This record gives C-alpha cells, structure tokens and sequence, in this order.
RNA sequence: UUUCUUGCCGGAGGUAGAGCUACUGGAUGGCCGAUGGGCCCCACAGGGUUACUGACGUCAGCCAAACUCCGAAUGCCGGU
RNA sequence: GAAAGAGUGCGUAAUAGCUCACUGGUCAAGUGAUUGUGCGCCGAUAAUGUAGCGGGGCUCAAGCACACCGCCGAAGCCGC
RNA sequence: UUGCCUCCUAAAAUGUAACGGAGGCGCCCAAAGGUUCCCUCAACCUGGACGGCAAUCAGGUGUUGAGUGUAAGUGCACAA
RNA sequence: GUUACGGCGGUCCAUAGCGGCAGGGAAACGCCCGGUCCCAUCCCGAACCCGGAAGCUAAGCCUGCCAGCGCCGAUGAUACUACCCAUCCGGGUGGAAAAGUAGGACACCGCCGAACAC
C-alpha cells in the first residue's frame, strides 16, 4: 500500500523535532503531495506530525 | 542589612555516563558516584573515588542481585 | 494564632498551588464540615478569627476540629528598601489550601445553629466555601 | 509457657559462620580450569567439595561419613588426612590440577591444617 | 432487619480511558466497574441522577440489582469517589454478592438525647465496621444518653446491636465521650 | 550518510503525583493508662477516696525544595 | 383539648391591652424549600472632550449558545 | 563576597545564575598504613550496700535504630 | 526410585519474612564430657581448638497447619504529561501513575552426599 501525504500548515511556529520529522517526510512547501509506503515508521511519523499533514490512502 | 549566605561549590559532573547495551573499551569508566549506588560485578573494578570501570571488552549490562545494583560486561562474540 | 514550634529551615520558596486536593477530601471526625472551592493562602490570623467566630456563636455545646495548620512561612521586606540584597524576614505563617479541602469540622445536634455557625465562619474566610455533612 | 527474651547461640553462630565465609566468597571466583575447593566441618565429621561457580555444579566430593574412612581407628587428623588424599585422587582422575582453597569461614589449624598439608603432599598444587 | 433491592438500568462501556470517561461525565453518566469473586470484571455506565436519588434514599450502603443487557446481577456499593467541588459522582465500585454471604460493612452511627448543663457532647468515632448478611445491612445506628454526668465514656462495644451482626471493630473503640462543660478561662487559654 | 527522523529492542535515574504503625520534622481529637516516668492524708497499704500530668500503645485524618517504604509522561545515551 | 410556644416581636416602671404561633368557616389548585445549571442586575467614583464595541449604529441582533452550506481574505499555494 | 568542598533551588543523562536558602576547609595519623586471623552491637526486664534515672552486668525477643577522626553527602552488619 | 536426611548454589531475593500451634533422632546435624599434647582469651577451654561418645531432640534445624503482623497485586477510576486547536475561559489523540480495592500468599528450582529398596 501507498499513502498520499499533504502539508496543510506552515513549518514555522513548530519545534526542531517536528520540523526535522517534516523534512524526513520530504514536505518542503505547503500543499505538496508526496508518496510514501505504509511502514510503521511512516505511521509514527504521521502520528507525530499529524497536526500539520493530511493523509490519504491509495491501494 | 545584608546577607551572610551566597557561597557555593563547583560541579564535578557526576553520574552514570555509560549505559547498557553499548560497546566500551578496555579500562573504560562507567559510573562516577560518591558511595556505592552501583556495585562491581564481573570484569568491573573500583577506583579510589568509588568509580566503576570495565576490565574487559564487551557490552555493559545493568542488573539486580539481592537488593543491589550491579554492572557487568558480557563477552560479546568476536565477528 | 497557630504557629509551629520549630522548623528545620526558616524560609521556603513560593509554594506550588496547582491541582485538586486529594488528602482530607472527606469529612470524618464529627458530623458537619466546611469545604473550600478555590486556591488560596489562608493565614493563621484568619484561622484564629474563624475559630473565634465559631465558638463565639456555638457557645456551650459542641466542639471544633481544624484540619489545617498554618506552618508555611512567607517573607516581606519593609518599605523604603531597594529590592534585592537578600531575603526579608518572615512576617506571617500561612497554610496553603487546595480546592475541596475540609477546613473546619463541627459536631453539634441541631441543623439550624450548626449551619448558622458554619456560615458565620464562611463569612470570615477570603474564598468561597460550602457546607458538607457526614452523609455523602 | 515458653518466652524468648534475647538471642540464641546456635542461630547467631550459624549466621556468623555465613558472615565470615562471605569474606572469602566475595573475592574467590572459580572457573572450569580453576574451581573452588570448599570445605565444611561439623563436631563429628568434615566435608570437602570442589565446585565450579560458572554452573554451580560440584565436580568431586568426599566426606568422613563414608565407611572406608570411618573404619580408620585414628583421630580427626587421621580422618582429615585420609579424606584429603582421597579427594586428591578424585580430583586428579577428574582432571583438575589448579584450584583455590575455601576455608568455609573456619579458622585455620587442626583438622583444616592437616587437610591442607595432605592436599599439598598429595600432588595437587594450589 | 430486612431490606429490599433497588432497580436500575446500566449499559456496558464502549471506550475506556480518561477521555471517554470525562466525555461520559460531561454527558451525565457516571462510569462504574463491576468486579468480584466470579473472576470476570466488568465496566459499565450508570445514570447520575437515579444513582444520586438512590444514594440519598438508602444511605451510603444499599443492596443493588444491575440490569446488564437484561441480565440480573446482585451487587453491593462498596467503594466510590466523589468530586471535592461539584459533589458529583465520578466512580463507584460494585461487588457481586449472592444471598448467604458474610461481608464487611461500615455503617454510620447517630447520637441523640438530652444533656445536663455540665455535659459537653463529643463524638470521636462516627463510622464503625460491622460484619453481617447482605440483606441484613442496617442503614443507621442510634444511641441514647439521658442524664449523663462526669465521666460517661460511651464504648462502641457497649452499643446495643441487632441479631446476626458481628462487631469487627475491637471493643477498645470509643464512639461518644461526655466530659465537663468548658469554661471561658479554658477557652481563652487554649490556642495561646 | 558516518548526520536527522521514526518503529522496536537493552538500560540507571529520582522530578510530577501520592504516602506514612516506613525514616528526619510539623499537627488535630479520644481510649486502658499501671507507672507526673508521681502527689488528700507520705506507712511498707485506699485516689485527682480530688478538676492535673498522663509515657508506651491504639483509633483515625493532614503537611514538608534540603523526608522517600513508591514513582510516571518527557528528555538523554547506545544498537537494529 | 381544636390550640395556647415559659411565647417571634413592635407595649406599658410593673399590671392591663394590640397581636401572633397551631387550629376551626366560605372561595377554589397549585403552593414551598433547598439541589446543579446558561444568561443576566446591583455592588461601579477622577481629572482637556464622548473616550472601557474603532465609529455609525445593532435586540425587526448586525450579541451570545449549537450545527449546516457558502464567500472575502497575504508577497502562502497553483497557472504563464 | 572574591579560593575550595556538602546539599537544595536544578524541571528523574551532564551541565545550568542571582547580594537565593543552609554549613565547613588552609589538618591528623609512625599509626587511624598493610597482611592474616578471633568476635558483633546499641534498644532491652531485673537487681548481693553504696551504685541511684544512667557506672559494669549475666541471662537471653534484638538485621542496625550503637557506631565507621575532622561539615554535608553515599554507603558499610557480606563490614570500611 | 523413595525418605519427616545434610552440604553447595540460584531468583530484577519478603507470594520466599516475623509470630503462634504440633511432631523428629537410623545415619547424619545439634546439644554434651574433660583440657596431657596444637591452639587462646585485651580474664575465663565463653569462642577457637584438643581428645571421646555416658546422655539427650528441649533449644537450633526441618516438616505440616494457621491470614495475627508483615509481603505481592489487578480491571476500572482519579492526579500528571508529550503534541495541537480555541480571542483569556477550555477541548481532541497518545502514555499512564501513587494510594486504595477484589484477591494472591505459610517459596520454587539445580548439583552432590546420608538410610531402605532395585
Ligand atoms: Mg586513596
Ligand atoms: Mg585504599
Ligand atoms: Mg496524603
Ligand atoms: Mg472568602
Ligand atoms: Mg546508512
Ligand atoms: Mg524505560
Ligand atoms: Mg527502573
Ligand atoms: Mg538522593
Ligand atoms: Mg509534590
Ligand atoms: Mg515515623
Ligand atoms: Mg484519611
Ligand atoms: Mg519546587
Ligand atoms: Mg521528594
Ligand atoms: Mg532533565
Ligand atoms: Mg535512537
Ligand atoms: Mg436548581
Ligand atoms: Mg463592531
Ligand atoms: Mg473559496
Ligand atoms: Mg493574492
Ligand atoms: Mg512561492
Ligand atoms: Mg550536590
Ligand atoms: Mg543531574
Ligand atoms: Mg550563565
Ligand atoms: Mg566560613
Ligand atoms: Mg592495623
Ligand atoms: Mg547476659
Ligand atoms: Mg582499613
Ligand atoms: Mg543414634
Ligand atoms: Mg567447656
Ligand atoms: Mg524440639
Ligand atoms: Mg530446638
Ligand atoms: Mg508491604
Ligand atoms: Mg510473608
Ligand atoms: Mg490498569
Ligand atoms: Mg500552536
Ligand atoms: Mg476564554
Ligand atoms: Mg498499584
């Protein structure tokens, strides 16, 4: 399975850890659509940064 | 009116500085403590100032043994 | 005028006053008691005045229990003194009260003057409080 | 109607025996090549064992309760020398030649001393 | 001493946790847990209004019947939590009990009577522990004093008790104390 | 890529909180209370025959940055 | 006995009176009390000039409480 | 007050300031060093006259409450 | 293999400890007798040690039973907190205490050695 991940808010006003988790996700500018796997790693990433991102499931 | 307090000492940066599950060198110092918060086990020696160090290569493992805190270095397998 | 006989150290930082009181939440020495509502600093002089009020109305019968003791101290410098240069001397001892804590406890037969005296005590405390009975 | 009002000699001395044995126990560590030779003593008999602390198992053991050593007309010294010699051939047959001596908390002299001299003269080097 | 059970309806909890419990509390339902010797604990929700009404009607301790999806359970209200400010109900512990069992019950005691002019009323102990049958739990205990003078210490073991009840508390406990009336000199001396 | 992030694995703490017949102090009211470890007659023997003091114990209910028989979430170190 | 409370008071030096509490007659269904709640009212008095919604004005809410559908809204994003 | 050491403030890795809260230090040991070995207290009830509230004490509940040079801190009855 | 039998050891060393009630001497474990010789008392064969089994399981020890005191401990709730929305007021997801409670509970296991049997 694959996930469609899109950022809804901005990077500023958020801490070093959430910013670096976002960089790991690969989301640099707002409203960016990025494709990833369904690993527990990515699940934890989305859990941590869920207030900045919106997730869609494909497949 | 004035105060007679306000002096202090320095900080000698005590505490445990090597944790379990990692690899340490020969003669590596594990814990800096005043008294016997931890106790030596296998391959663990005690310094003049009640510090704990390793005598052999391997991985540090903390444990409990008859109401005590003891540290050990296991002989990790040679690759 | 409740003051502890001696304390190991005579000055203490600003106490934390956060959370909901867990100890002494239920009244059991007698029948009737008073429960507070807000966070406050209740002083020994306030305790003395409230106890005087309770006895001054209940007269002959009954007796009083006090579930708090004002042993926390507070410092204050005198006026006309630049701030700093050490701590001031302690002036009044206080008992930090948390919400829902039982302050005073009464055991007197009749509801009328029992509630009357408890209200008399209520009107002298700085924060809101309510009557509570032994029945839950 | 029995009322205990203090300490009892047998219990306190048993505790003290473990107390004074723990001294040598703490420092002594025994491996497969160099196991620990522990000795126990009683008012009537003595006991010797060789144990490896790695597995907590005994290798060779001997005691004065056996009929062969009981048949000796000698004293506790004769029994101690005999059991020391016997445990010596047992250890040699097992294949251990370096060990360490655990006095078991007892003071050296008499039966223990005779045991030690017998062990040295038997050819077991420790 | 015979009592009658109290009928109420209850539902099993769907979600467990602080958030769900506080949401139910905001709604107006009190979370409760049902555990006992049956080795099958359950967690349920009750009606706050009906529960408070029953508590007021039958005191702190009452024998209750639980309706769980039509199933009938016999339980006793044994432990509970009350909010320090809102005086509401947040948790109650219900213990399954069948007819013909010995349980430990804490019961409140009341004192009534007429006192002499030199008599001061004092109540040090207000709740005592009594072992009795499930259907024989008393709601209140009363003691009477008439013409008491000087030292008239009322002992908990001296209290008359109904049939079929055992006093778990030791006889050394005192419930009511009678002493000489205070004086202005003593009142002004105390606290100084 | 040794860096970062996350999931999991191996770790010692001593904060929040809570507690005391568990230690160091503070504190409310009772019970036997012999013996104030003691005084209306000092008898070497009847009681505060007298409102005190009443220790030990016990019923219970609180408080403490320099109290911890307990003890998280975080963060930190190491590996995958 | 229907009900007199060593009387809740405003009454006289002290009596005596006006009363009242509970009760009895006509009318004819709501009458009381605390309980938890959302809004409210008073508590509210300073100095150049309204001056404590930005102003006009707004309950025939343009205020507050809860849901629904939309729009405006930057140098953020997308298009060339 | 300016140097050094103990604890807290110090938010459970180290660290982390203030004219913040409490105290000390500019030695001693020819043994208080080292080996080996013997043994474990203080609390406790009683008393041939002193000698009693405590002197030393045997009996015989007693896992540290006596204590381990010099403040605090950690331990040490498996002993330092 | 059995035993109401002794040593050496274990475990995030009390579910294993304390106390009360009963039972054991075949071998062993204990108590015991007396100090010629080894050895010792800051005195003393108390302890250590020296030589023996006349006597005895009462202590010690073990076994069995008691929840009297200690001990372990849920499910659920409450306090706390990482992150985020909401014009202070507050809520959503994740983690989950301490105390108390139903209860559990009078240790388990390994290697040798003693009597009987094979
Ligand atoms: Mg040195
Ligand atoms: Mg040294
Ligand atoms: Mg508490
Ligand atoms: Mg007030
Ligand atoms: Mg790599
Ligand atoms: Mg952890
Ligand atoms: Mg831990
Ligand atoms: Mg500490
Ligand atoms: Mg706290
Ligand atoms: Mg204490
Ligand atoms: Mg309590
Ligand atoms: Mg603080
Ligand atoms: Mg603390
Ligand atoms: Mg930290
Ligand atoms: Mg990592
Ligand atoms: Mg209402
Ligand atoms: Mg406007
Ligand atoms: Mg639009
Ligand atoms: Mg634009
Ligand atoms: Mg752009
Ligand atoms: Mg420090
Ligand atoms: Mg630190
Ligand atoms: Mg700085
Ligand atoms: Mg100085
Ligand atoms: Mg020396
Ligand atoms: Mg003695
Ligand atoms: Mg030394
Ligand atoms: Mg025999
Ligand atoms: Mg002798
Ligand atoms: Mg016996
Ligand atoms: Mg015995
Ligand atoms: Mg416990
Ligand atoms: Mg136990
Ligand atoms: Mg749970
Ligand atoms: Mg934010
Ligand atoms: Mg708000
Ligand atoms: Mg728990």
């Amino acid at each position: 399975a694959e996930l469609k991940i899109t950022q809804v808010r901005s990077t500023i006003g958020a801490r070093w850890k959430q910013r670096e988790s976002l960089r790991t996700l690969g989301l640099k500018k707002i409203r960016q659509s990025v494709v990833r796997e369904d690993n527990a790693q990515t699940r934890g990433l989305i859990n941590t940064v869920h207030h900045l991102v919106e997730v869609e499931e494909v497949g | 009116s004035s105060s007679r307090n306000g002096r202090d000492s320095a900080a000698q940066r005590l505490g445990v500085k090597r944790f379990g599950g990692q690899v340490v060198k020969a003669g590596e110092i594990l814990v800096r403590q005043r008294g016997t918060h931890f106790h030596p086990g296998v391959n663990v020696g005690r310094g003049g100032d009640d510090t704990l160090f390793a005598l052999a290569p391997g991985a540090v493992e903390f444990g409990a043994k008859r109401g005590r805190k003891t540290v050990n270095i296991v002989p990790v397998a040679r690759p | 005028m409740l003051i502890p006989r001696k304390v190991k150290h005579r000055k203490q930082h600003h106490p934390e006053q956060r959370g909901i009181a867990s100890g002494g939440t239920s009244v059991s020495f007698g029948d009737y008691g008073i429960q507070a509502l807000e966070h406050a600093y209740i002083t020994n002089r306030q305790i003395e005045s409230a106890r005087i009020a309770i006895n001054r109305h209940i007269k002959r019968g009954g007796k009083v229990w006090i579930n708090i003791f004002p042993d926390r101290p507070l410092t204050k410098k005198p006026a006309e003194t630049r701030m700093g240069s050490g701590k001031g001397s302690p002036e009044w001892w206080v008992a930090n009260v948390k919400p829902g804590r039982v302050l005073f406890e009464l055991s007197y037969p009749d509801e009328k003057t029992a509630r009357d005296a408890l209200t008399r005590a209520i009107h002298k405390l700085p924060i809101k409080a309510r009557i509570v009975t032994r029945e839950e | 109607a029995h009322k205990p009002v203090g300490q009892n000699i047998s219990e306190v001395r048993r505790n003290a025996r473990l107390r004074r044995h723990a001294r040598l126990r703490k420092k002594v560590a025994g491996t497969a090549e160099v196991p620990r030779l522990v000795v126990n003593r009683s008012a009537r008999h003595i006991h010797v064992q060789l144990v490896n602390d790695l597995n907590g198992t005994t290798l060779a053991a001997a005691s004065s309760i056996e009929a062969d050593v009981r048949a000796i007309d000698g004293d506790k010294k004769a029994h101690s020398v005999r059991v020391g010699q016997l445990i010596a051939e047992r250890a040699k047959a097992a294949g251990v030649e370096t060990v360490v001596f655990d006095r078991g908390g007892y003071t050296y002299g008499g039966r223990i001393a005779a045991l030690a001299d017998a062990a040295r003269e038997a050819g077991l080097k420790f | 001493t015979a009592n009658i059970p109290n009928k109420l309806t209850a539902n099993v909890r769907t979600r467990t946790g602080k958030g769900a419990s506080r949401q139910a509390r905001r709604d107006g339902k009190v979370p409760a847990v049902l555990y006992g010797h049956g080795t099958d604990p359950q967690h349920l929700e009750l009606n706050a209004r009906d529960f408070a009404a029953v508590l007021r009607s039958h005191g702190t301790n009452a024998i209750l019947t639980l309706d769980i999806e039509g199933t009938e359970q016999l339980a006793l209200t044994k432990a509970l939590d009350v909010h320090p400010i809102r005086r509401n109900i947040q948790h109650a512990d219900l213990l399954v009990v069948q007819r013909g069992e010995k349980v430990t019950v804490e019961v409140t005691v009341l004192v009534e009577g007429d006192a002499t002019p030199g008599t001061l009323v004092t109540q040090d102990a207000n709740t005592i522990e009594i072992e009795a049958e499930a259907l024989s739990i008393p709601e209140q205990l009363t003691v009477s004093v008439e013409g008491v003078e000087a030292g008239t210490q009322i002992t908990a073991g001296q209290i008359s008790l109904p049939e079929g009840v055992n006093l778990i508390s030791d006889p050394e406990l005192l419930v009511v104390n009678v002493v000489e009336a205070p004086s202005a000199e003593a009142l002004e001396e105390e606290g100084a």
